[PDB]
């Protein structure tokens, strides 16, 4: 179950509606070999 | 509805059409309710479903018959063409325990279907259960103790084809059984476990005397044959003795033909002492030489023979003695036993695939079905095979009835025209068939056949038979309008393959073992004259590893000798990781046999133990490896007294190192014994014995509910160990030992496990974590609380054999690929080459990422059962 | 690398490629080898995978083993329908009318996604579909409520004239047992019209059964057949089972 | 019956130890003779007989066996039977209080 | 039963082969002979049972 | 469920630990409902009989293997591992009637 | 007999009990589908009137 | 229509024999190519004549 | 004949009495029921 959560929020829509709302970076985990949980972080420049 | 209806008007461009025509024209159901529903991925299963049913039965014209016969569409109907079992039968390469029963197993002996059946009441106490163990031990003792008395290898090349045994038992009167040894599971010197038939008995009265029994195989046929002396008396006062010759064969259910007989005494035999007799079909004038000699220090001084046409007539062979002289080898000696082969040929032909083609539209190859001489003319038998495809020029194409060529018939266009020495014979198909091959059907790929009947080819004359008996050349034509030639070359020439010898010894101490070419192979074993010690403590220890690793003697004269191996390195080896380890005498130029083939490990030694036989007769022994950089040099092993076990370690001036082991590690090279084996020829009885038996017989106990019995018998198989590892009692399980090299020659999972006993290792499991689940059951359904507790117990026990449930991974590798991207022939060339570049060790491997390919393994369904049994028993205990 | 390319081949694919390169007796000891091949390599895959059962566990490549029921399970419906796709779409060749791929273009195009191999639709929903992307490629159009307008008022086929919407006036219509022609509230001048569409009968099926083709001569007989069979040949027409499959009613 | 088929089966030793012993001559004198030619496939014969017949038995005590559990399943279910109409009744006796 | 029943047919072969080698002659000397006339009759007759 | 959590964050030092492992160090379950009863030697004894099936199934590494070769041990199985067929076999040697 | 009796015997015989990948695999020893329009019978019998 | 692929008139002995034991229910391969080879045997026999 | 076929010969025809096909069958016959049955076994030759 708690798989459940990691896998929708890895490839679906979580969390809900909407994400990426901490300073204009990302983080999201990446799972493998059925016992680690790694990150990954994503970040963006000053458009708009 | 509507729409259909203007589909079929305007694309299909047939307003008339049925409905039913959009079905099979667009691979969906149309008139279905609006209710009917399915999944995506099954609505294009089942379409490719109907697509394939309907080119398979010819309603989808046009198909690549090729494809057609290929093993996937051959086992369509069988395996392939539902889902369902497409998914069992791909499961059973990977989980064959879910498959495996262990009471009903292909290839099971007689011995132990006999105890099965009288284990199938209901109870099954103590004293039926080792009543059964006692019978199938005298039977096991009984096919344990054949010894060995005569073979017959079926081919003429001893490297191919079969060997069958005749072995006779130890009691009085003997009761004669017999093998086979096929030689296409036969590497290296090392016959596979599975390359050995099971010892079956001859139910004829067959009384042989002074030790002659000979089995031949006669048109595919196993024959037995002996000699039978009877004693008589004259009118007179003087008593002689009659000799006859006795022959029988097995009929198709396995019975033995009531055996002929020939009246053989004629003054001769009488005479001799120490006779032996010889018989073996030939590949010319089917017939069987059978040969009674004299036995000397030599073979045959005097030697009588016999010729025995199929319908089994005597046809006395006036001049034998010739015919013995070029197989005196094998022939028995005062000292050797030695088994036949088939006769030779006296002349070998040859076909030269080509000389020219003409038309290379039609690839018009011929094919020599079969061929020999007769006594003064050469027959033959011809089949000729065209391609006849699709894009013959111009197009109609509507249809063929069986400017342009000739689309009728095709009479007389076929034909073979010999080429003799000076002269030449021309013969044509419309002279022998009124078989015609048509045109149609039309469908393209389509080959044709044009057999020809025993063309006896008339006549080589004023030719030397056979020295200069090379015809120019065979030709024949497809003559017809866009058509062609080729022709074929005929080298016959008498050959003579000499001294090609493979006998049979047994060793004063016991061991019996054929010796053929450079090998010895053990036929026998001496595990029951010490299995009747162990007996008398019960099945607690004759079931016990002791009695598994007992010592045998070593087949005949040679020594073990232990080489260990240094890990790979890239300048030593080559880049390929394989090795492959040889010994010879040495006079060097003498031939080397290869004796271990093997992937040479990373980062380990590996240690490969071996037999090196002494088959010469200082005894020398030497020693190679060959790797992909280059073969290392010999290693001299030899010994000054007639010690059996004494062979010099690290022998004379040479270094005593290939560099490939480079230690101060080679010895093994005492112990005049080595342990029972489990991959050899009676790999059967003891896996039978040691494995098979106890898990059928604790199966069978768990089926009737008798817990505490069922788990006294699997401990004779698994028993857990105070370190982590459980303790396998079983010594093929606890080392892992392949005895199947062949496995996906069927669908059958005791096969595979065979190959992989792993396998036996996860079904034993699984019929202990059975065993527990059903305790528990039990003990559950009695309902008071200190049967809960209990229960309670043998589900824990259970849960702590299964170890930690693993956990499914779903945020994995797996990306959507389209349908046309995962059913890729490269991508499955590409996994395949992979695979079997690693498995031949042509270099380490990547490092490491996938090994199934695109799609992933799956988890044993069957191990989820168990997970979620327990987790569900265990709730409601909880609660 | 070669005997890996000819693990899927038939040993008649064998002896049809490279006719002139392969014997025939070649050509057979390849095949074995090819097949005996397959069999050690995935006998090798088997036995490194069998090494990660969790109940042997205890005495020990264990890279991934995915749940049963997922589609990346090499035992799952997608991986039997990438073997069969793999097997059949090389039947009929590309060019042939009969071949997989160019009478089922979406199949190629298909992604064996857990979300279709999980997710129910309707069957009808799916024929439907199929249809319409071969109805609107032929006709042109892109928009579906254009293309069904056109099919409104053709005669193409002995069941094409109906509406959309005038059918779902009048199933919506039926569903509350309501009579069109007995309203207090009409055109009591109106009531042939009404009586058909209570009848059930699409405005363009009115007016093709109200012409007066009894009587109906001339150059004016060819004018009439040209519009109530623009796409059917008479004469192809003609026969007892063509008839039964125009307008979709029974033979008998 | 399982004794009755190994008695069965664990007589061809002695059928074919008398057939042995009969191969051996025993008149004796001015004329020699007497074996029995066909002593042995005689035995052979009779061996495989009882082998037949302690097969047919052990089949017999095999279906007997099966038998007997299939009487079990049904009184099983008949068992069963009449203990959920125990827990009827005494549903219908809740409702009757 | 199968087996039994294929046992049971599979053994006629014996029970006349014993028959034919009872046909020759057992007693040698001045006094030949010791055939057993009955033999193959005896042996249809038990191939039949 | 939360002196659990507490228990093997603090004692067992493995906050991570499922809590069967308490089960296994602790030879107690807490994951029965408030409902099941049991006497406390049956407690006690449910307890030392889980722990003798785990260290002889070697999940309780460093045992005295010594000890383990054991004739109360190597009767478990059979006899001594249960309640009920260690006292039908202790009766057997006082009341064999 | 040898030739088509005998599969069609094991084949209604398997049919009946319901042995249906096996009736096929028995039949398909007599008729066999073929790859153009017309059967492949494959008893020689049958193939040629 | 009235065809039986189990009965025939004149039928021989050995497919009599034949369909006596595969009149059981359970028809796996091995009792349906035990009863093969038996035919087969039969045949051979009447076919050697 | 010498090769094994027998026949009936009266007034001016031959009728062929037994057959060969067993001498033939022996080497099918090893590799099972499939070859048995296959129509390369009835298309077997027969001494004229």
């Amino acid at each position: 179950d708690i798989q459940a959560l990691i896998a929708a929020e890895i490839t679906g829509r979580l969390p809900t509606p909407d994400v990426y709302n901490d300073d204009n970076k990302l983080v999201i985990p990446a799972i493998n070999t059925g016992g680690k949980i790694t990150f990954s972080e994503l970040a963006k420049t000053q458009s708009d | 509805e509507a729409l259909s209806g203007e589909y079929r008007s305007l694309v299909m461009n047939n307003p008339v059409a049925d409905r039913d025509d959009i079905w099979r024209n667009l691979l969906v159901d149309g008139k279905v309710s609006a209710e009917i529903t399915t999944t995506l991925l099954a609505d294009a299963i089942a379409g490719i479903q109907l697509y394939i049913n309907r080119t398979i039965a010819g309603d989808e014209p046009g198909a690549d018959s090729d494809a057609l016969e290929r093993q996937f569409f051959k086992d369509w109907d069988a395996c392939n063409k539902r889902y369902s079992t497409w998914a069992g039968v791909s499961q059973l390469v990977y989980y064959p325990e879910n498959f495996v029963d262990p009471t009903l197993r292909t290839g099971q002996t007689g011995m132990m279907n006999t105890m099965l059946e009288q284990l199938s009441q209901s109870e099954l106490n103590k004293d039926t259960l080792e009543n059964g163990f006692r019978q199938y031990l005298t039977a096991f003792e009984q096919v344990a103790d054949l010894k060995v008395v005569s073979g017959y290898h079926d081919t003429v090349n001893i490297n191919q084809g079969n060997t069958w045994f005749i072995g006779t038992s130890q009691t009085e009167p003997k009761k004669y059984y017999w093998r086979k040894a096929d030689h296409s599971k036969c590497q290296n010197g090392r016959f596979a476990a599975n390359a050995w038939s099971d010892w079956k008995e001859i139910t004829c009265a067959v009384n042989p005397y002074g030790d002659m029994v000979r089995p031949v195989i006669f048109h595919s046929r196993l024959y037995l044959l002996w000699i039978e002396k009877q004693v008589q008396k004259d009118n007179t006062g003087k008593d002689t003795a009659s000799f006859t010759l006795k022959l029988t064969h097995v009929k198709y259910d396995g019975s033995w033909a009531s055996p002929f007989s020939y009246d053989i005494t004629e003054k001769n035999i009488s005479g001799w002492k120490k006779t032996g007799l010889y018989c073996a079909a030939s590949q010319e004038d089917n017939s069987l030489l059978i040969a009674w000699y004299q036995i000397e220090k030599e073979t045959q001084p005097n030697s009588f023979g016999l010729h025995i046409q199929p319908d089994m007539s005597c046809k006395k062979e006036p001049n034998i003695a010739g015919i013995l002289a070029t197989v005196t080898h094998q022939l028995d000696t005062e000292t050797t036993v030695r088994v036949n082969t088939l006769l030779n040929r006296i002349s070998s032909f040859e076909f030269t695939l080509e000389k020219q083609e003409g038309n290379k539209e039609i690839d018009l190859v011929i094919s020599h079905g079969d061929y020999t001489v007769k006594t003064e003319n050469s027959i033959s038998a011809l089949i000729l095979n065209p391609t006849a495809y699709i894009n013959i020029t111009p197009y109609k194409l509507f249809s063929d009835i069986p400017i342009a060529q000739v689309k009728t018939i095709s009479s007389d266009d076929i034909s073979m025209e010999i080429e003799l020495n000076s002269t030449k014979f021309e013969t044509i198909t419309g002279s022998d068939v009124g078989l015609r091959p048509p045109l149609y059907p039309t469908v393209s790929r389509e080959t044709l056949a044009f057999p020809f009947g025993k063309l006896s080819i008339t006549i080589p004359a004023g030719a030397d038979i056979n020295n200069l008996d090379c015809t120019i050349k065979v030709r024949f034509k497809n003559t017809d309008v866009l058509a062609a030639t080729t022709t074929y070359k005929l080298v016959i020439k008498k050959t003579d393959p000499v001294q090609k010898v493979i006998s049979l010894y047994t060793t004063p101490d016991g061991a019996q073992y054929m010796e053929w070419d450079g090998y010895r192979t053990r036929l026998n074993t001496l595990f029951t004259r010490q299995l009747i010690e162990r007996a008398n403590n019960g099945i607690d220890a004759i079931l016990s590893p002791e009695t598994q690793y007992l010592p045998e003697p070593k087949p005949g004269q040679g020594t073990y000798v232990t080489l260990i191996l240094k890990p790979y390195d890239k300048n030593t080896h080559g880049t390929n990781r394989a090795f492959t380890i040889y010994y010879s005498n040495d006079a060097t130029g003498s031939g080397k046999f290869p004796v271990y083939s093997g992937s040479l490990s990373v980062t380990d030694n590996t240690e490969v133990k071996l037999f090196i036989p002494l088959i010469k007769p200082q005894d020398t022994l030497y020693l190679n490896a060959t790797y992909q950089k280059e073969a290392t040099k010999q290693i001299l092993l030899f010994r000054t007294d007639n010690n059996p076990e004494g062979w010099t370690l690290d022998k004379s001036v040479n270094n005593g190192t290939f560099a490939g082991l480079a230690e101060n590690g080679v010895t093994g090279l005492l112990q005049s014994g080595e342990p029972m084996d489990f991959s050899g020829a009676n790999a059967l009885y003891f896996w039978e014995l040691f494995y098979y038996t106890p898990m059928m017989v604790a199966t069978r106990l768990l089926q009737e509910q008798n817990f505490t019995e069922a788990n006294r018998w699997l401990s004779y198989i698994w028993q857990p160990a105070a370190s982590g590892a459980g303790d396998w009692r079983v010594r093929p399980l606890k080392e892992d030992t392949s005895w199947n090299a062949d496995p996906l020659d069927s669908v059958d999972p005791d096969a595979v496990a065979q190959n992989d006993p792993m396998h036996y290792k996860v079904s034993t499991l699984m019929k202990l974590l059975d065993l527990l689940i059903a305790r528990g059951d039990k003990a559950y359904r009695m309902q008071e609380r200190d049967t809960l507790n209990e229960a309670k117990m043998w589900y824990m026990q259970a849960l702590g054999l299964l170890g930690d449930k693993p956990v499914s991974i779903f945020s994995n590798g797996w990306e959507n690929p389209s349908l046309s991207n995962a059913a890729d022939k490269t991508q499955a060339k590409q996994f395949h080459d992979e695979i079997s570049r690693i498995r031949s060790g042509g270099l380490l491997p990547d490092v490491a990422n996938t090994l199934t390919g695109l799609f992933r393994p799956q988890q044993n369904e069957k191990l989820l059962g168990y997970w979620q049994m327990l987790e569900m028993r265990l709730f409601n205990l909880r609660n | 690398v070669t005997l890996a390319d000819f693990m899927p081949m038939s040993l008649a694919e064998i002896r049809s490629q490279n006719t002139g390169r392969l014997s025939r007796e070649e050509a057979q000891l390849l095949h074995r080898a090819a097949q005996k091949e397959k069999q050690n390599n995935i006998l090798y895959t088997a036995r490194m995978l069998t090494r990660a059962n969790p109940l042997l566990k205890k005495e020990m490549r264990a890279e991934k083993f995915v749940a049963p029921g997922a589609v990346s399970s090499m035992f799952s419906p997608a991986g039997y329908l990438t073997e069969l796709y793999r097997e059949a779409r090389g039947l009929h060749p590309k060019d042939s009318d009969r071949n997989l791929d160019k009478r089922r273009q979406d199949l190629a195009k298909l992604v064996l996604s857990q979300d279709n191999l999980d997710n129910e639709i309707s069957a009808l929903s799916l024929a439907n579909e199929q249809l319409e992307t071969a109805l609107m490629a032929q006709t042109g159009k892109t928009d579906k409520n254009k293309y069904y307008e056109t099919l409104a008022t053709s005669r193409r086929s002995g069941v094409t004239p109906y509406n959309a919407p005038f059918e779902g006036i009048h199933n919506a219509l039926a569903q509350r047992n309501f009579v069109l022609p007995d309203n207090i509230l009409s055109n009591p001048a109106k009531f042939a019209i009404l009586a058909a569409y209570d009848a059930g009968i699409s405005p363009k099926l009115y007016n093709i059964l109200t012409e007066d083709t009894e009587s109906l001569t001339g150059s004016d007989l060819e004018n009439s057949l040209k519009r109530n069979f623009p796409k059917v040949k008479i004469k192809d027409l003609m026969t007892l089972d063509a008839l039964a499959n125009y307008y979709e009613l029974p033979a008998d | 019956y399982l004794s009755s088929a190994i008695l069965s089966t664990s007589i061809g030793v002695l059928d074919m130890a008398a057939a042995a012993a009969d191969m051996a001559p025993n008149i004796f004198g001015v004329a020699v003779g007497g074996s029995r030619w066909g002593g042995i496939p005689k035995a052979i014969g009779a061996g495989m007989s009882l082998a037949a017949s302690a097969t047919k038995i052990t089949a017999d005590n095999i279906s007997q066996s099966e038998a007997w559990r299939r009487r079990r399943q049904e009184w099983e279910i008949q068992k069963n039977n009449a203990e959920s109409e125990i827990r009827q009744i005494d549903a219908q006796l809740e409702a009757l209080a």
